[PDB]
């Protein structure tokens, strides 16, 4: 499978656009948090289907598939959040009916910290002009590189995706020196997605322990795990 | 076990 | 400042190995935490000197310097640890006379997990056969990329080191494709190092609150920071 | 404080 066609399958594995079915209106602490949690739960369902459409993913032992998703789910959600917000500077497009601002994240203690992180990283990807195909590979890599017979299968898959990202960059038509610099800069931004991730989950866990948000079944499980 | 049932069904 | 000059500059800047003496009697939860904390404290001092040598670092605003160091100190320490243990599978070389076997981590409640991932990542680097010059650049990138027009100057300093890493890898003589492939493989490991960093600090804050061992001065400041 | 002094005083 050539890099170009692997990237295609990733385009086909893309989950559908999700909405929380919420009528426009100001956000209170309760509505915002229940909205973010409800949205995450819906997306998690689509994330599982997405992963399975990644060539070779279902070939991995059930134990690996589970460990990979249980560890990277939040990062993948936020990577999707950042690609959706790329064209809307100063805003976080969690969903069509869930667009938030930095100041609106002030009604919830500790979340403003995170909105700022999500906005800075998003702003960074914006400057670099992240391309759709680059986004596809990066998100795939986030899932396949979260490993903290099946093992060889993983490395081979991660390698294929890495090989696909290098290809995408190569098509851009820029200098070789600039291809390496772009590859390094895109990959380094991952650490930033991962950090906003750990903070986002630490915050959610706290919210759960306080039964302040309805932690739906799939979301709770992923959280506890 | 929500994750596993979705990983084994379509 | 060419890539080679930046590399040689980082080489000269390498901190000298801190010598910590191994406790006389077999490790206990307390003596081990004491040894690891004392060592960290001493290395943190050298790390500060090392940082001031990274070209352009002292040009950043004092606050950027502080934020960068506070945000990545443990990751830098562990990157060093792994490198020192590169040629000793199943062994963690914290210091010349402090060679901890993976098993000895059983005396500390919940530290074995960290020892495992530290060893795993170390093996990954061993597998990739990480070179000294690559190592130098990567460790500096960890510091400059922890941004978790001085902000504009930070980006520039990060590209210079990245630029030096690309130069090092190119001198290996492998094909252009493989150069890109090796660059990606090296950077994709920063996530794993970071993970161990988070679990390391979370485990230290925990041990402090349990009064397992004292944590003050430099170490404490860096912990809360 | 201690970090600041090592950075500016040392
Ligand atoms: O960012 C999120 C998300 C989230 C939702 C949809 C996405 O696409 C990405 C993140 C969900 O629950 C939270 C719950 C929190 O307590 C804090 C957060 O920052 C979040
Ligand atoms: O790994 C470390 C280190 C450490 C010490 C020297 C190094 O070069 C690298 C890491 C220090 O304190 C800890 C404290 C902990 O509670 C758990 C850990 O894993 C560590």
């Amino acid at each position: 499978l050539s890099p170009e066609q692997l990237v295609l399958t990733l385009l086909e594995a893309e989950p559908p656009h999700v909405l929380i079915s919420r009528p426009s209106a100001p956000f209170t602490e309760a509505s915002m948090m229940m909205s973010l949690t409800k949205l995450a739960d819906k997306e998690l369902v689509h994330m599982i289907s997405w992963a399975k459409k990644i060539p070779g993913f279902v070939e991995l032992s059930l134990f690996d598939q589970v460990r990979l998703l249980e560890s990277c789910w939040m990062e993948v959600l936020m990577m999707g959040l950042m690609w959706r917000s790329i064209d809307h500077p100063g805003k976080l497009i969690f969903a069509p009916d869930l667009v938030l601002d930095r100041d609106e994240g002030k009604c919830v203690e500790g979340i403003l910290e995170i909105f700022d992180m999500l906005l800075a990283t998003t702003s960074r990807f914006r400057e670099l002009k992240l391309q759709h195909k680059e986004y596809l590979c990066v998100k795939a890599m986030i899932l396949l590189n979260s490993s903290m017979d099946s093992s060889r299968k993983l490395a081979h898959l991660l390698n294929a995706v890495t090989d696909a990202l290098v290809w995408v960059i190569a098509k851009s038509g820029i200098s070789s020196q600039q291809q390496s610099m772009r590859l390094a800069n895109l990959l380094m931004l991952l650490s930033h997605v991962r950090h906003a991730s750990n903070k986002g989950m630490e915050h959610l866990l706290n919210m759960k322990c306080k039964n302040v948000v309805p932690v739906y079944d799939l979301l709770l499980e992923m959280l506890n795990a | 076990h929500k994750l596993v049932q979705l990983l084994t069904t379509t």
